């Protein structure tokens, strides 16, 4: 056994690694500081710019009827929640919001979460344990692929939106586990993908899962309130009962101009997540004024079903203008409001293509007043989909600002990429 | 009406399933529950002490074998399911063998079998049963029979 | 509450009978009243 | 037949009350 | 660390054995009743959530109480009914008026003051709630750039980053700092966010005795000498995670005696000022000011605005090039939506009140009033024979109960007399230690505390939770 003096040298010859790696020169670029809200026409450095980086699809930021409902609940409850939902952090507005959402979607029960991005960390690990199987999509955003790792289970991927590569994977799963029959299986998808802008086909996914006895978990935050004909979501789009989807999560920081998330579904699955979650029983609940504005925003979506048909026109007017671009190519869908533009013919390397994209998004705003978003990947993200720039079109964009974003994007790629 | 305080120190463990066994009072309650049952069976149905010590030894083998060597996992979803293939006995003491608490649980079924044999003059209608208990209950608490299953019974 | 009505209440919380249901509490209370009569009678007469 | 069992278990009882606690083996 | 009356620790195990023996008899007589769903597997096995239907369903009216008023000194509690054989509690009208003793507003900012509400409301009609974007895209308003300077002045450190969640400030930042090949010597009693944060990476986790530095050094020596578990290679990093005030124990950390140990073995310190960032300290600057410890001895400092400043959020403070790295690689900064504008305007205007920059002098009265109330309440309970934990200054004071049947008895008899408290059971805490949590704020008057004390004293006679001697 090592003596208590031999040990004293081993603790002296040990030298640790630095806490963080050295900061370089291309690892520091401050983003724009804007004033006067963040709608279609915002304001940066005095000059008026056109916003294309904010995810409000219905144009509810700055609505007259949302401010009047936030002020009334802000002068009554305060700005804070004070405590969790399991103690004394359950105000009535929290219950009314969950009752309104479930009536909107037509579902028995609902549950609210405090943070939009944290509604998938506690929703995936709470259903799948360390012995189950999950079939992810190999193109899911960080939020979803962190909850996949928190639940120590077996994750198998398949090709992005390839229902041919899903059947192959399901077939091989239903053979390598021919013996066991206790195993719980799940299919994790996403309605409108954030990294590619493709819309998932919920026609084959709910037809292939009804033959192998799987379970679906749809993360529809980019479709809830925009994809359907009435604004119901992906289910309405592909015309399938919203009962076939076992779990439906969404984030309200998109087409609702608020913060938070929810998880809709049957009553036996909703109440089980209440007494055994992680971000629901160990975190402060939503501030009452944020949950008192979603109730108002849902009523506006119901009373006005034309600001949806006016969103399709905007995306179809910005798709016909970018049909001439040379350097890049529209790799998104056609009905989704996330016009993607992957750069055709990779110029340099992985870190060389992310530097040429971030320099083209900086010149666009510093020359002709345009906020656009480009891919930003960390070293924790395990996504391998092609990089590009995105444009979050809205229903409040005009015809002049919708054509002024295609002109400066077509002339900025021609004199750079090519 | 309150004296004799003990400053129970918190151990490592990090397993809610098997960490409650280190606090003070777990032995004095294991023996108090065995004595309380004995008296409860000697009064509800008038019998002899020997026939009461045999029923307390047979009922203690059915409640301990199904709790210590049958149910695997933990009843808490907090830890996902890390211990999904380990009987409570295998979880106890983070794998450590022949500890201070593992020696007491292995010496309780043996000492409870010597009292159910020397108070019934052995015989043969009850010596069989009381011999199947200890045999099957002590063999499972061996240091070699760790994570081993007989003929693949309850092991995958 | 008088003295016995408070001691009966204190007996319930300490031994966990306050949580049980109407039949569970009556099934254990009745089994302890029988063990208190079998000790008094026997114990104080089967020895002395 | 009544003393050969009580006389043997006392020997076995002393055997495990003196063993040393050890870690499980490694991989 | 917790003196337990021996005789009360024998009736606790006997009461849990009665709830386990009566819970396994109703499960075997219910498995045979399923002979009188479509092809899928049960969302949970019967033996999984055994303590959620055989222990938590018996006392479910002590949790999730809805209220219809601001979290003030006094609030309204909604009364619910059982309806269908005690299975789904549904709410009615007919609220009550109880004495709030289970919230968190320490300085009393979570209500309506004459300096914050007016400013917060005026900034919500100019930026309009959320901004629907990230902080690296379109989510940096003028109010987000001015709120990161106020937190840098308060805390003391050269830089700070603010997030939108206090639970996601630990699950998305620990994976960035340490990974596979590093060690984390955590304290026993840390929040679940820290644990989930350490399980999000490939780092190994160890645990040293709660709040005793003589065991931390003995754990560090073995780990540094021994090396990595299988292949005896040396660790590349070591991080030590502690907490300012350990809630549910009311304990102030031994920070000077933990800093000097980590400073000799070249480890890194990680502070957690969740409960002690506006409560303790002569100016509300935290435990680094109360205990008098250099602020450059700690590498990372995490906190939360939910309990003292009355607004959701979190922050991290450190050196100028730690923040530059986090802003460029942290996943909660690149993908998550920015903190709402009126939630950030209520932190700036609350910090300007504590520092005395609001013109008035009512920022020191809170800090003075919160020191008296917590000292007078904790000194009045010890003289009555209760078992209260805490040191002298922490505003958290748990009362030990030790019996699973005293949880509903203590909560339901205090609510009947219009005092609202919080109780914690077995699945949450250890089997033997169940307790009640008392939160004292700077908005409670002395009369309210006297009334509450004369009720807690009367209810402790019935349950007999006065484990010690009186006077
Ligand atoms: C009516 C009076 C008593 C009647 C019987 C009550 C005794 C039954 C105790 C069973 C102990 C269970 C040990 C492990 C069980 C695991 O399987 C499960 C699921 O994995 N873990 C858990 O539930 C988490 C552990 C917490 C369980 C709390 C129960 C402990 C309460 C009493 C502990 C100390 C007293 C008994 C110690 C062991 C006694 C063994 C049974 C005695 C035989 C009784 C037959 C006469
Ligand atoms: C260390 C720690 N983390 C997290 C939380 C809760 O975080 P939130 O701000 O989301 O309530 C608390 C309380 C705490 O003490």
């Amino acid at each position: 056994p090592l003596t208590e003096q031999e040990i004293d040298e081993l603790c002296d010859e040990w030298v640790p690694e630095p806490l963080i790696p050295p900061i370089t020169e291309d690892m520091k670029h401050e983003p724009p500081v804007l004033e006067s809200a963040a709608g279609p026409h915002t304001t940066v450095n005095g000059k008026d710019v056109v916003n294309f980086a904010s995810a409000n699809y219905l144009g509810l930021i700055g609505h007259e009827k949302l401010l009047e409902s936030c002020t009334s609940a802000l002068e009554k409850y305060g700005v804070g929640s004070c405590g969790p939902r399991g103690f004394y952090g359950t105000i009535d507005v929290h219950l009314d919001c969950e009752t309104r959402i479930s009536k909107f979607l037509g579902t028995p029960d609902s549950i609210l979460y405090s943070y939009g991005l944290s509604t998938m960390f506690s929703t995936i690990p709470c259903f799948c344990k360390k012995g189950d199987v999950i079939v992810a999509d190999e193109g899911v955003h960080w939020g979803i692929q962190n909850g996949l790792q928190l639940s120590r289970s077996t994750i198998v991927y398949f090709k992005h939106n390839d229902m041919e590569s899903l059947r192959i994977t399901l077939e091989k799963i239903m053979t390598k586990y021919k013996r066991s029959k206790n195993l719980r299986r799940y299919i994790v998808a996403e309605a409108v993908y954030q990294n590619s802008g493709q819309i998932a086909p919920l026609d084959e996914i709910v037809k292939l899962k009804e033959k192998y006895r799987f379970r679906v978990i749809l993360d529809e935050s980019n479709s809830f309130g925009v994809l359907g004909r009435s604004g119901r979501g992906l289910a309405e789009h592909h015309s399938v009962p919203i009962e076939k989807i076992d779990v439906v999560t969404a984030a309200m920081g998109h087409a609702l101009a608020t913060e938070g998330g929810f998880c809709t579904g049957n009553a036996r699955i909703i109440d089980y997540q209440r007494l055994s979650s992680s971000g629901y029983v160990f975190s402060a609940s939503l501030p009452p004024y944020l949950a008192s504005a979603a109730i108002t925003a849902i009523d506006v979506i119901d009373q006005n079903p034309d600001m949806l048909v006016k969103l399709k026109q905007n995306v179809a007017l910005l798709w016909k203008g970018l049909s001439d671009i040379k350097g890049m190519s529209l790799t998104s869908n056609r009905e989704s409001p996330i016009v993607f533009l992957k750069l055709e013919k990779s110029s340099g390397s992985a870190k060389d293509d992310l530097l040429l994209l971030e320099k083209m998004a900086d010149r666009a705003l510093k020359e002709d007043s345009l906020l656009v978003v480009s891919s930003k990947r960390s070293f924790l993200d395990k996504c391998r989909l092609p990089v590009g720039i995105k444009l979050y079109v809205s229903a409040g964009h005009s015809e002049s600002d919708l054509l002024k974003a295609s002109e400066s994007l077509k002339r900025l790629a021609s004199e750079l990429l090519l | 009406m309150a004296n004799l305080y003990v400053k129970a120190v918190p151990p490592p463990d990090m397993n809610r399933n098997t960490e409650w066994f280190m606090y003070p009072g777990v032995w004095t309650t294991y023996m108090l529950i065995l004595f309380f049952g004995w008296l409860v069976v000697l009064s509800v149905s008038g019998c002899s002490p020997g026939m009461a010590w045999t029923v307390v030894n047979l009922a203690h083998f059915v409640v301990t074998y199904h709790s210590f060597h049958w149910m695997k996992g933990t009843p808490f979803a907090d830890d996902q399911g890390i211990y999904n293939g380990l009987t409570w006995w295998e979880q106890m003491d983070n794998g450590q063998q022949l500890t201070r608490n593992r020696k007491f649980l292995t010496l309780v079924p043996v000492v409870l079998y010597l009292i159910a044999s020397h108070t019934t003059d052995y015989r043969h209608p009850w010596l069989f049963l009381n011999t199947l208990a200890v045999m099957v209950l002590v063999v499972a608490k061996f240091p070699n029979m760790h994570k081993v299953r007989i003929f693949g019974i309850n092991g995958d | 509450m008088n003295w016995v009505q408070r001691k009966i209440y204190l007996y319930n919380v300490t031994f966990g009978l306050y949580m049980l249901d109407w039949w569970e509490r009556y099934l254990f209370n009745s089994l302890v009243v029988v063990l208190m009569w079998f000790v008094l009678y026997n114990g104080t007469r089967y020895f002395s | 037949g009544h003393f050969f069992v009580e006389g043997l278990l006392g020997v076995v009882i002393i055997i495990l009350l003196t063993r040393k606690s050890y870690k499980p083996p490694k991989r | 660390m917790i003196t337990i009356p021996y005789l009360t620790a024998v009736s606790t195990y006997f009461s849990y054995g009665l709830l386990f023996a009566f819970g396994q008899l109703r499960d075997f007589f219910r498995r045979f009743i399923d002979w009188w769903l479509q092809g899928y597997a049960p969302i949970c096995l019967g033996h999984e959530d055994f303590y959620i239907r055989r222990l938590y369903h018996r006392i479910q009216d002590c949790f999730e109480r809805p209220i219809s008023s601001a979290p003030d000194a006094w609030f309204d509690v909604v009364e619910r009914y059982s309806n269908d054989n005690n299975k789904t509690l549904k709410r009615t009208t007919k609220t009550s008026r109880c004495l709030n003793l289970g919230s968190y507003n320490y300085l009393g900012f979570g209500s309506f003051d004459e300096y914050c509400t007016p400013r917060v409301i005026e900034s919500l009609k100019k930026f309009s709630a959320s901004t629907c974007s990230s902080r690296v895209d379109a989510g940096t308003t003028s109010v987000h750039a001015e709120l990161e300077e106020c937190v840098t002045r308060f805390v003391g450190k050269p830089a700070a980053v603010v997030f939108g969640m206090g639970y996601a400030t630990n699950s998305a930042i620990i994976p960035v700092l340490i990974g596979k090949g590093g060690l984390i010597i955590s304290d026993s009693l840390n929040h679940s966010s820290i644990v989930n944060g350490a399980r999000g990476s490939g780092a190994t986790i160890r645990v040293f005795q709660h709040n005793t530095p003589s065991h931390l050094e003995r754990v560090l020596r073995e780990q540094i000498a021994e090396g990595q578990p299988r292949t005896h290679r040396p660790w590349k990093k070591i991080i030590v995670v502690v907490e300012g005030i350990y809630s549910m124990e009311g304990e102030i950390c031994h920070l000077p005696e933990v800093v000097a140990i980590c400073k000799k073995y070249k480890a890194y310190v990680y502070l957690d000022e969740a409960h002690s960032i506006g409560a303790i300290g002569k100016t509300g600057k935290g435990i680094c000011e109360l205990l008098g410890v250099d602020t450059a001895d700690v590498d990372v400092m995490m906190g939360t605005f939910t309990k003292s400043f009355g607004s959701c959020g979190g922050y991290i403070a450190g050196s100028k090039e730690l923040i530059q790295y986090l802003k460029h690689q942290c996943p909660a900064h690149l993908y998550a939506t920015s903190i709402p504008t009126p939630s950030a305007q209520q932190i700036i205007s609350a910090i300007k009140v504590i520092l005395g920059e609001d013109g008035s002098n009512r920022g020191a009265q809170k800090l003075a009033r919160i020191r008296e109330n917590s000292n007078f309440f904790r000194a009045e309970l010890q003289k009555m024979g209760f078992e209260v934990l805490g040191d002298n200054d922490s505003p958290v004071m748990p009362i030990m109960l030790y019996n699973p049947a005293k949880i509903p008895a203590f909560s339901r008899e205090c609510l009947r007399q219009k005092v609202a408290v919080v109780v914690v059971g077995f699945p949450a805490t250890p089997l033997l230690l169940a307790r009640a949590r008392i939160c004292i704020s700077a908005s409670h008057s002395r009369e309210d505390l006297i009334r509450a004390l004369k009720v807690i004293s009367k209810v402790g006679d019935l349950s007999g939770i006065k484990y010690f001697p009186a006077e």
